[PDB]
Formats: C-alpha cells, sequence, structure tokens
C-alpha cells in the first residue's frame, strides 16, 4: 500500500565509527538506491551503502540486541 | 441370452491364459459380470467381479494379484487373465450376468464355462448335509446357515438359492429369500430367519435332482455352500 | 456407510443415468428448435420440402448449426390446451399466403391467426419469422383484382412491391410487444434457395440476443 | 320441423333431470360436517427430492408398491425412481418428446406414455434381455393423448383431445369400445377403485361417468365454467373431484347426482392443474399455476394446509397407495415428496 | 564525526495519508464487500443457468473478496503506524493482494473473452461455452495469478523501525532496480497493455454487431461497452505510471526528497482510486444486466 | 339436416336415459360419505402422521 517509508538520499563518505551507533537498518525497496539507517547515542540517524567499509562487519556486530 | 466361454485347456504350472466370454441376445453393457470356479469335484467358489461400466471390481482373496478381469462392450466380450497359474486353479470356469437395481434378479443366467486344466472375515456358510434320498412327488427340505445374519436394516435378506442339474450350469430358483426366480415352477420356496435358510420343494419331480446351493450377497467376497446333492 | 453390495451397485447404476442424462440434455441444448405454424392450404409443405397422426418433427444442419422444426398441423384441437408446450422454442416460423386476400375472408383468418399468436402469453420473448409465401401468383392476381375487397381502406395502385408493403405492415402491426420480440418478414416463392439461410440469419440474431441477456449487456 | 321438435324435446328432458336434482338436495355437506372437528393445520415437509429431468415434467404416476415412480417430463424421457433411495431405476428415451400424460401399470410389469403425437406406448420394464423395450404403440386416435390409466396387463382406457375416450385390448392394439359424447377436448381420466366405472372432465365444464364393459355414459355433470383439468374419485367410489381453470374444485357424488361441495378461495385466482385424495378421503390435494399445492378439508371446504416448494406450476401431483407420502411435480424439473 | 547525510523524514506524509488513507479505505472495503457479497449470492443461488459467464464472475467476485480482505489490516497498520501482526502475516496480506490484483486482471480478461465469443461467435460458441472449459480456464488463471505473486510471497519481510515497526518488500540489495522494474513490468503488461488491447480487439467487434439493426436496447449496451472501457483505463492507467515514476525516481528528479515526497503522496491518492475499481466491478458486470436485476429481486422478496 | 336429425335423436336418446336414474337424497349420501372418512381416519397417515420409526421417507 506504499506506507512511502523513510529513505536515504546521501552517504556517509567515511567509514563509520559504531561506537557512537546504537542500531542499524536496511531500507524498503520503496527507495530508488539502497541504504543502511544507523541510529546513534547523540540520536541523529546517518546513511551509508550496503558495501561500506565498515557497515557489514559492524551490522554482524550490532545485531539486534 | 447366451454366454459362450472359450480358452482354456491344459496349461503348465507358472504359466498364463486368457478366457473369453461371448455375450449374445442382451443389453450386455448394462450387466455385472462375475467368474465363478467349480473344482473337479468340489462347490462354487465365487472368482471375480466387473461391474456395469468398469466402476467397480471386485477379486476373491486367493486370485488377487495374479487374476484380472476385464470387459470389452463394444464386442460384447469378458476377459480373464491369469498368471502364475497353481495346481488349486483347475476348474470348470462359468461367467454369470448380473443387474442390481431395485427388485432385480441378480446371477440371473449362468454360461456353459470351459475346462483350465493346470499340469478371515469372510461369511461362511454351511449346508449340513451332502445327499439327500428321495423319491418323487414327495416334500423335501434343503437347509443352509450363516455365520452372520443376511439380514439387513432393508430388509431384505441375501440368500441366492441355486441349482445345478448333472453336466449343466446351475440354475438360479431363490433370488432374495423367497423370491422365486423367472421360469422356475412354483413347487420351490424359501423361507429363513437371519440366519437359518430352508428351500421347500413340493411335488417332486425327476427333473429337480440335481446339487443345491445356498449364496450370500451381503458383501464381497462372494460366498457358496457346499451342497446339497439329491438322489433319485 | 449401511449399504449392501446391491444397494451399492444399484447406486452406480444410477449414477450412470445420471451421466447420460446430462449428456442428453448437453446435446439437446446446442439445438435450435422451431416452432412451425399457419393457415392451412399455404406455402407451408413448400416452406418444408425447401428446407430438406399428430406432431410432424423435421431435422436438419445448416452451418454447423441443427435445425428441428415442429410442424402441429393437423391437430384439430384447442390450440390453448398445448400451446404453452412449445413455451421455450427459439422462433416460430409463421405462413402467411399472399394469394389468400381474394379468397370470411382468408387472409383475415391468417391475421386472427397470428394475431392470437404473436400476442400470446407463452410466447410473450418468442421472435417470429413471417414467410409471405406464392409471391408470383399475387404477382398474377394483383392485376385482375385490386387488394381494395381485401382492404377497405387501401389507396396504392396495383403493383407488387407498394401491395406487398402494405400486407407486411399490416401484418407487422399487429405486434402489440415491439420492445421485447421482433418480426423478421421475408418474401418467398415457390422455387427458392435462400429460405434456410434467411431463418438461419433471424436463428442467429436470435441466439444473439439471448447471449447478450446471458452476459449481461442487456 | 323435426329438429326444432326435437331440440325442445332435450330442453324439457334437461328441465326435469334439473328439478329431479333439485328434488334430490334437501340438505347440503356443509350442513351436515357442520359438527365435524377440522383437521387443524397440516404442516408437511420435503422428505425427497427427485434431480434428473432437463425439462418441464408434465405427468407421473405412483405404483402401487408405493416406492417406484414413473416420471414424464419433455425433455424426452421417462424415468422410474425409486422414492425411498432416489436412485433412477430406469431411464426410457422416448420416441417423441411431447408426453403429456404417463402410467404405470398396477402390476409393475408396463409403463404407458403418450402426447401430441396421437399414440400410447406401452413399454415393457421386465424383459429377458435387461432392458426397457416398447412392447406396442396404440393408434386411433386423432387428437393428442391427454391421459392414459390401465386397468390391467392387458386392457387400458385413454382419453384424447379429439373428444372421445378409448379402451384398448394391449395384445390385438385394437380399440375394444370407444366412449363419445363430450363436445370438448377431454383432459383427464379417473378409474372407479374397482374399475367398473371411470369418469372423464373435458373442456366442455363437463364431466361424464362411464359404465367400461357396457361402453355407453350413465351420468354427467356440470357446474364448471371453464375447462376441467384434473378428476379424481372418492376412496370408495361413489363421489369424485374435479379441478378447472376457474380456480375451483367441485366435489360431486355419483349417487345423488348434483354437486356437492366447492373449493375455492379469493386469493387463488389461478387454474387447477391437478386434484388427488388421502387414503380416507379427508385431504382433498390441488396443484395450482401460483406455484403451490393446497391441502383442503374435503367435507368442511377449509383450506387446510399449503405444500410451497415449487419454483413453477405444479404441473402434476399424486398420492401413494398406502398413503404415507405426496408427491408434486412441476415445470420447474423437480419432483418432490411430502410427509 | 559523521553529520553528512540525514534521512528526508516524510512526517508531513504520514500525517497527509493518516488523514486521507484510513477513511477512504474504510468505504472501499465496506461497498466493496457489500457488492461482492451480494454478487456470490445471487450466484450459487440458482445452480441451474450456471454457465462460462457465471463461472468467470464468480472468480472475479472471489478475487475481489481476496483482495478487500487484506484492507483492514492496512487500515490498522496506516493508523497505528505500527505493524502488530507477524512475518508470517505480512507474507499471506502480500500474497493475498498480488494475487487479488492479478487474479482481478485476468478474469476481466476472460469475462471480455467470454463476451467476444458469446456475441462474435454465437454459432460456435455453443459448442465452447461450457462450465467445464470454465473451470479449466479458471483454475490455469488463478495458478498464473498465484505465480505472478511469488515476488511478494518470498521476499516480504518485518523490521522495527525505531519505536515503531513496518512491513515491507525488501528486494535483495545490488538487483534492487532490476527487480523493481520487473515488478513493475508485470503490473503494466500484464494489467495495462494486455487487458486494454483485449478490451479493444473484442469490443469493436461487439460494437459492430451491435450497431447493425439498431434499436434502444443496441444503443444502451453499446453506451455500457464506452462506460465499462473508459471506466477501466482511467482507474487504471495512473497507477502504473506513478509506478513507473517511482522506479525511476532518482534520475527524473532533480531534488530528490523534496518532490518525492509528493511522488509518494501521488502514489498512494493513486492507488486508492486502483483499488476503487474494485469497487466498481461488481457493478459493471453484475447489477446492470437484466437477469442479475431479476435473481436479486427474487432473493429479496424470498 | 339429416345429420343434424341423427345427432339430435341421439342426444335425446341419452338424456332419456340419463333422466330414469334411481337419485338418493343428498343429505344420505352426505352422510355415507362422512362415515367414510370418519372410518378411515387412522388409517391414513397425512392426516395423523405416523412416528419417524415407521415412516418409510424420514
Ligand atoms: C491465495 C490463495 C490462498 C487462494 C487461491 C485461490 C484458489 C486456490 C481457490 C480460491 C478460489 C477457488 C475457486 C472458487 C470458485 C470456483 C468455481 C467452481 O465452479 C470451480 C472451482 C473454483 C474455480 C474454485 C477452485 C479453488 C479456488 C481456485
Amino acid at each position: 500500500f506504499h506506507f512511502a517509508a523513510d529513505c536515504c538520499t546521501s552517504y556517509i563518505s567515511q567509514s563509520i565509527p559504531c561506537s557512537l551507533m546504537k542500531s542499524y537498518f536496511e531500507t524498503s525497496s520503496e527507495c530508488s538506491k539502497p541504504g543502511v539507517i544507523f541510529l546513534t547515542k547523540k540520536g541523529r540517524q546517518v546513511c551509508a551503502k550496503p558495501s561500506g567499509p565498515g557497515v557489514q562487519d559492524c551490522m554482524k556486530k550490532l545485531k539486534p540486541y | 441370452v447366451q454366454l459362450v466361454e472359450s480358452g482354456g485347456g491344459l496349461v503348465q504350472p507358472g504359466g498364463s491364459r486368457k478366457l473369453s466370454c461371448s455375450a449374445s441376445g442382451f443389453a450386455f453393457s448394462s450387466f455385472g459380470m462375475h467368474w465363478v470356479r467349480q473344482a473337479p469335484e468340489k462347490g462354487l467358489e465365487w472368482v471375480a467381479y466387473i461391474s456395469s461400466g468398469s466402476g467397480t471390481i471386485y477379486y476373491a482373496d486367493t486370485v488377487k494379484g495374479r487374476f484380472t478381469i476385464s470387459r470389452d462392450d463394444p464386442k460384447n466380450t469378458l476377459f480373464l487373465q491369469m498368471t502364475s497359474l497353481r495346481s488349486e486353479d483347475t476348474a470348470m470356469y462359468y461367467c454369470v450376468r448380473s443387474i442390481y437395481y431395485y427388485g432385480s434378479s441378480p446371477f440371473d443366467f449362468w454360461g456353459q464355462g470351459t475346462t483350465l486344466t493346470v499340469s478371515g472375515s469372510d461369511i461362511v456358510m454351511t449346508q449340513a448335509t451332502s445327499s439327500v434320498p428321495v423319491t418323487p412327488g414327495e416334500s423335501v427340505s434343503i437347509s443352509c446357515r450363516s455365520s452372520k445374519s443376511l439380514l439387513h436394516s432393508n430388509g431384505n435378506t441375501y440368500l441366492y438359492w441355486f441349482l445345478q442339474r448333472p453336466g449343466q450350469s446351475p440354475q438360479l430358483l431363490i433370488y432374495r429369500m423367497s423370491n422365486l426366480a423367472s421360469g422356475v415352477p412354483d413347487r420351490f420356496s424359501g423361507s429363513g430367519s437371519g440366519t437359518a435358510f430352508t428351500l421347500t420343494i413340493s411335488r417332486l419331480e425327476a427333473e429337480d435332482v440335481g446339487v443345491y446351493y445356498c449364496m450370500q450377497h451381503l458383501e464381497y467376497p462372494l460366498t457358496f455352500g457346499a451342497g446339497t446333492k439329491l438322489e433319485l | 456407510c449401511t449399504l449392501s453390495a446391491e444397494d451399492k451397485a444399484a447406486v452406480e447404476r444410477s449414477k450412470m443415468i445420471d451421466r447420460n442424462l446430462r449428456e442428453d440434455g448437453e446435446k439437446a441444448a446446442r439445438e435450435v428448435k422451431l416452432l412451425l405454424l399457419g393457415a392451412g392450404e399455404s406455402g407451408k409443405n413448400t416452406i418444408v420440402k425447401q428446407m430438406k397422426t399428430g406432431i410432424v418433427e423435421t431435422h436438419f444442419t445448416f452451418k454447423d448449426l441443427h435445425f428441428k422444426m415442429f410442424d402441429v398441423g393437423a391437430q384439430r384441437s384447442e390450440r390453448k390446451k398445448w400451446i404453452h408446450c412449445f413455451e421455450g422454442v427459439t422462433a416460430i416460423i409463421f405462413c402467411v399466403a399472399l394469394s389468400d386476400y381474394d379468397l370470411m375472408n382468408r387472409m383475415h383468418a391468417s391475421m386472427k391467426l397470428f394475431d392470437s399468436i404473436c400476442n400470446n402469453k407463452w410466447f410473450t420473448d418468442t421472435s417470429i419469422i413471417l414467410f409471405l409465401n406464392k409471391k408470383d401468383l399475387f404477382e398474377e392476381k394483383i392485376k385482375k383484382s385490386p387488394l381494395t375487397i381485401c382492404y377497405p381502406e387501401y389507396a396504392g395502385s396495383n403493383t407488387y412491391e407498394e401491395a406487398a408493403a402494405y400486407i407486411q405492415c399490416q401484418f407487422e402491426d399487429l405486434n402489440k410487444r415491439k420492445d421485447t420480440k421482433e418480426i423478421y418478414t421475408h418474401f418467398t416463392c415457390s422455387t427458392d434457395t435462400k429460405n434456410v439461410q434467411f431463418v438461419f440469419d433471424a436463428v442467429t440474431d436470435v441466439i444473439i440476443k439471448n447471449n447478450l441477456k446471458d452476459c449481461g449487456l442487456f | 320441423s323435426e329438429l326444432d321438435q326435437l331440440r325442445q324435446e332435450a330442453e324439457q328432458l334437461k328441465n326435469q333431470i334439473r328439478d329431479a336434482r333439485k328434488a334430490c338436495a334437501d340438505a347440503t355437506l356443509s350442513q351436515i360436517t357442520n359438527n365435524i372437528d377440522p383437521v387443524g393445520r397440516i404442516q408437511m415437509r420435503t422428505r425427497r427430492t427427485l434431480r434428473g429431468h432437463l425439462a418441464k415434467i408434465y405427468a407421473m404416476h405412483w405404483g402401487t408398491d408405493s416406492r417406484l415412480l414413473v416420471s414424464a417430463s419433455q425433455d424426452g424421457k421417462l424415468i422410474i425412481w425409486d422414492s425411498y433411495t432416489t436412485n433412477k431405476v430406469h431411464a426410457i428415451p422416448l420416441r417423441s418428446s411431447w408426453v403429456m400424460t404417463c402410467a404405470y401399470a398396477p402390476s409393475g410389469n408396463y409403463v404407458a406414455c403418450g402426447g401430441l403425437d396421437n399414440i400410447c406406448s406401452i413399454y415393457n420394464l421386465k424383459t429377458r434381455e435387461g432392458n426397457v423395450r416398447v412392447s406396442r404403440e396404440l393408434a386411433g386416435h386423432t387428437g393428442y393423448l391427454s391421459c392414459c390409466r390401465f386397468l390391467d396387463d392387458n386392457q387400458i382406457v385413454t382419453s384424447s383431445g379429439d373428444t372421445t375416450c378409448a379402451l384398448w385390448d394391449i395384445e390385438t392394439g385394437q380399440q375394444t369400445t370407444t366412449f363419445t359424447g363430450h363436445t370438448g377436448d377431454v383432459m383427464s381420466l379417473s378409474l372407479a377403485p374397482d374399475t367398473r366405472l371411470f369418469v372423464s372432465g373435458a373442456c366442455d365444464a363437463s364431466a361424464k361417468l362411464w359404465d367400461v364393459r357396457e361402453g355407453m355414459c350413465r351420468q354427467t355433470f356440470t357446474g364448471h365454467e371453464s375447462d376441467i383439468n384434473a378428476i379424481c374419485f372418492f376412496p370408495n367410489g361413489n363421489a369424485f373431484a374435479t379441478g378447472s381453470d376457474d380456480a375451483t374444485c367441485r366435489l360431486f357424488d355419483l349417487r345423488a347426482d348434483q354437486e356437492l361441495m366447492t373449493y375455492s378461495h379469493d386469493n387463488i385466482i389461478c387454474g387447477i392443474t391437478s386434484v388427488s385424495f388421502s387414503k380416507s378421503g379427508r385431504l382433498l390435494l390441488a396443484g395450482y399455476d401460483d406455484f403451490n399445492c393446497n391441502v383442503w378439508d374435503a367435507l368442511k371446504a377449509d383450506r387446510a394446509g399449503v405444500l410451497a416448494g415449487h419454483d413453477n406450476r405444479v404441473s402434476c401431483l399424486g398420492v401413494t397407495d398406502d398413503g404415507m407420502a405426496v408427491a408434486t411435480g412441476s415445470w420447474d424439473s423437480f419432483l418432490k415428496i411430502w410427509n | 564525526d559523521y553529520g553528512d547525510a540525514t534521512p528526508c523524514q516524510k512526517v508531513n506524509e504520514r500525517a497527509f495519508g493518516a488523514q486521507l488513507l484510513p477513511p477512504l479505505y474504510s468505504l472501499v472495503f465496506v461497498i466493496g464487500l457489500v457488492g461482492n457479497i451480494l454478487v456470490v449470492l445471487v450466484l450459487v443461488q440458482y445452480k441451474r443457468l450456471k454457465n462460462m459467464t457465471s463461472i468467470y464472475l464468480l472468480n472475479l467476485a472471489i478475487s475481489d473478496l481476496l483482495f478487500l480482505f487484506t484492507l483492514p489490516f492496512w487500515i490498522d497498520y496506516k493508523l497505528k503506524d505500527d505493524w502488530v501482526f507477524g512475518d508470517a502475516m505480512c507474507k499471506i496480506l502480500s500474497g493475498f493482494y498480488y494475487t487479488g490484483l492479478y487474479s482481478e486482471i485476468f478474469f476481466i480478461i476472460l469475462l471480455t473473452i467470454d463476451r467476444y465469443l458469446a456475441i462474435v461467435h454465437a454459432v460456435f460458441a455453443l459448442r465452447a461455452r461450457t462450465v467445464t472449459f470454465g473451470v479449466i480456464t479458471s483454475i490455469i488463471i488463478w495458478a498464473l495469478a498465484i505465480l505472478a505473486s511469488m515476488p511478494g510471497l518470498y521476499f516480504s519481510k518485518t523490521q522495527w523501525e525505531f519505536t515503531h515497526h513496518t512491513c515491507s518488500l525488501h528486494f535483495p540489495h545490488e538487483s534492487l532496480r532490476e527487480w523493481k522494474l520487473f515488478q513493475a513490468l508485470k503490473l503494466n503488461l500484464f494489467g495495462l497493455v494486455l487487458p486494454l488491447l483485449v478490451m479493444i480487439i473484442c469490443y469493436t467487434g461487439i460494437i459492430k454487431i451491435l450497431l447493425r439493426r439498431p434499436n434502444e436496447k443496441k444503443s444502451k449496451a453499446v453506451r455500457l461497452i464506452f462506460v465499462i472501457m473508459i471506466i477501466f483505463f482511467l482507474f487504471w492507467t495512473p497507477y502504473n505510471l506513478t509506478i513507473l515514476i517511482s522506479v525511476f525516481q532518482d534520475f527524473l528528479f532533480t531534488h530528490e526528497c523534496e518532490q518525492s515526497r509528493h511522488l509518494d503522496l501521488a502514489v498512494q491518492v493513486t492507488e486508492v482510486i486502483a483499488y476503487t475499481h474494485c469497487c466498481v466491478n461488481p457493478v459493471i458486470y453484475a447489477f446492470v444486466g437484466e437477469r442479475f436485476r431479476k435473481y436479486l429481486r427474487q432473493l429479496f422478496h424470498r | 339436416n339429416t345429420a343434424s336429425i341423427a345427432q339430435a335423436r341421439k342426444l335425446v336418446e341419452q338424456l332419456k336415459m340419463e333422466a330414469n336414474i334411481d337419485r338418493i337424497k343428498v343429505s344420505k349420501a352426505a352422510a355415507d360419505l362422512m362415515a367414510y372418512c370418519e372410518a378411515h381416519a387412522k388409517e391414513d397417515p397425512l392426516l395423523t402422521p405416523v412416528p419417524a420409526s415407521e415412516n418409510p421417507f424420514r
């Protein structure tokens, strides 16, 4: 029904230090470009590619908890 | 109405033979067809059944897996395929017509049969007599007994009576207990109560001598009695 | 199931009877049934001979359609008692002789029969294929005998086209249900080949209207 | 003028008959059954529904054993039904599909069929070949067959739309006696319980009582305003009920010779297609074109019940000889059994 | 430090969707159920005059109900903005939604071909418009509708998004765009091009025949046909265009998720109409006909 | 017309014989019919329905 899920339009250029990041998310297919949401202690979320350097190993580390 | 059997003869054990039954003079497609054997000295034994339109098929437990029944309705013929023939299969085979609906008379016409020579829950019916010396003109009472009552919730008692004259095929006499068959004199009568069954013959004739068989038609397999023979 | 072996064979025979009654009904449902009707001494026999004691049935085939025609002539009994047997006929062929105007007046008898048939409660939605026969003899006679003797109010010349159109309109004005049933009119002679095709076209229109009612467009 | 004198004599003879009847009518049936308790409300439920006819059902007839039915439809088939199990015993393809009547012989060996072909066909049910065969075609009527009833395996009475009835010997296929005297189409027959007499109603609004052996009319009964479609003897054979297109049933007594009762209601304006009695004769059952059947108290003229459940005209009725069940047939293609 | 990229936070679109979509669906669902329940009731009532057209109309009603089943779940979702259902519930609902759409379109195609065959080939249609062929083709269409719904079955998922829970499709990475196109091309070549092509080809012949020998009931039917074609086109075309635009939204739009917000809004608004076609459907194919009106009136009387 | 003379003669022949009938009073016929209905009241299954056990169509 096209929930119009929150989506990403720009990506972080640096490799993620995710010690600042409590959680992760992979965007809904309603996006044009696939993306990953990261949620922070300071609380402002950011976006990164699925193929990013730190994103893969960190989401493996930062599994549902 | 004619049913002419063909095939038979001498066959070696473990072989195969095909028996044919050519029907003429009746509406063959409308009729279910049975195969019944008679051992060289024993009584009748029901072998196989194919219904009208080939919808249902039954076999005896002693031939299941070795014998096959088919009907070619357009060419008016019934076929039995026999494989792995044993010594117990030596018998004369009778092709028997049957029709089923309210008020019909099943097992009413028997073929002439062909001779084949080979080189637990069943309802058991006992005719506790093998010979009855008789004289013309007197009354005769033959009996059959059933392991379970042949009376049904329908009110129908499924007891058939058959007569085999010497050197002849069996004839239907009483089809559903106390119903006289077609072309049978009134001398014959039938009575019974659930498990005990009596066929009464009045003003006995010389033609009436033969072997009398009680049969059941509650469920399959169909079981014949041992037979009672009338002398003189 | 609490049925004997013989009861089960009886049920199996009953189901075989079901199958064949269904096959027979399906075969019947592809059939075009025609009620052939009209006054005596008309071209009805000519129509029958061109297509090919109580009811007489004729069967013919045309363009993969099979037709059954029921001549109910020779049934001199009260029509009201058996006409409802033909409720559900696809069409009624009605034969009227054009030569019968100058022969009560016989053409007026044909009109009385047509009026009684067309406005019958059993044929409210049944179409009529009207055949005006013997146009050749009508051509000959229209010279000697005017149409005024049959129609007092006729004000036309003794020509085939005008008098024939007058007769056709006179018959088609007897339809009191013009919004429910069609009348197909054909002008045929003793020697024709196109009568079967005209009946085919009219029956095709009737089938198409029935299919429109089934599909939901009507 | 012989004709004028002859017409006069007919007139005074009719006046004499009317006078002798008015003399006999000292009291009415409604004045003698006024002390009789009503039957109450009669509710009957469909117990079986017989499906397989693919067209309008015109006639049915119970067998004397009270299980088997014969049913005739415009689809060109007779069906012999087992009423207890709903199984079809036989299906008989008819040579002509325009059937209007069917009969089942009291012995159970034969069924009769006829209609717009002006022929009464006798079909043999019990053959050595195990099929149903046409045993005979009876030709000789010049109108359609409207009813037929067996007296025995070898005698049948038929009624025709040629204004006449006929008694046929089946072996030779010949009419042995013809009954003339109706001036309109004869619609229905009914045989007396002893089969010495039979009544026939016709489209002249008249019912005639005939003696079968002698072959001549005994009595004529009038009173209906329209065509009589159905007729039936009372169980004992001393009365009969007729049903017509004027929405009325009338009970006539043979020995009194008058109309005896009228069964009608303001809410009914349709013709009556069929009538039948119950075994006691206390109930008269009628089928209407209003798509249902009414059960009347035949002695008090009250409506005792209704059999609703058909989607079209109730074309035929039948009460079974042992009295347990009613069968209704209809133009909706279905037969129903009621208890 | 990592403060460069932020997601767009389409909050106002949630609010305005909450305003429109739940109330609109509350009516679409109820009127659709009324229409389709009265349809299946009138059918499966005669059990006599049931031909190929009745089979196809019954399966169209079943497809409509199968679609309508999923709505109350999505009003619940849009009202709470919280998926309170299981993962398997999303699998089942996605399958139901996709098979409902595809089967509805295919059964409209079957009804149109049925009419074409009955009207243009009325003599041939005597030996072809049989109930057995209706059932065989209906099962083949149902199987094709199930087959077209497989991606929605396999890929649908659930994830907990930050104080709420979402139900979505979550196609595999590196083939998102590829997959999306395929999912759009199914709906646009089996849901727009094919049904309009079939409807035009059949209805040109049907109109050609009904224009010969004109009558009042012929012109009424011709106007009804034009109404059917126009309703289907205007109801279904904007949905397919919105899906195509959404597939390639990154190339088309210069300023992303400023106009893309309005794109999502347009997609929701258009889906409203595309679903409302499910309710206009039983009126077009059942109510307008005389026999169905007759049978409904008889059911009313009893 | 001689045919009508004959038809007429027949009609009279029939009216005479239908006139000479020993009719009984309507009251006695009504009483007999009512007595028949009273006599066979208990044997009529449609008027006094039987228990479902002995109803063959239950
Ligand atoms: C999405 C899943 C769970 C449901 C898929 C629907 C299929 C499998 C079911 C639902 C609708 C059903 C059809 C509904 C009605 C008809 C018409 C009937 O005359 C033949 C059977 C037929 C064709 C049914 C067969 C079974 C069916 C095809």
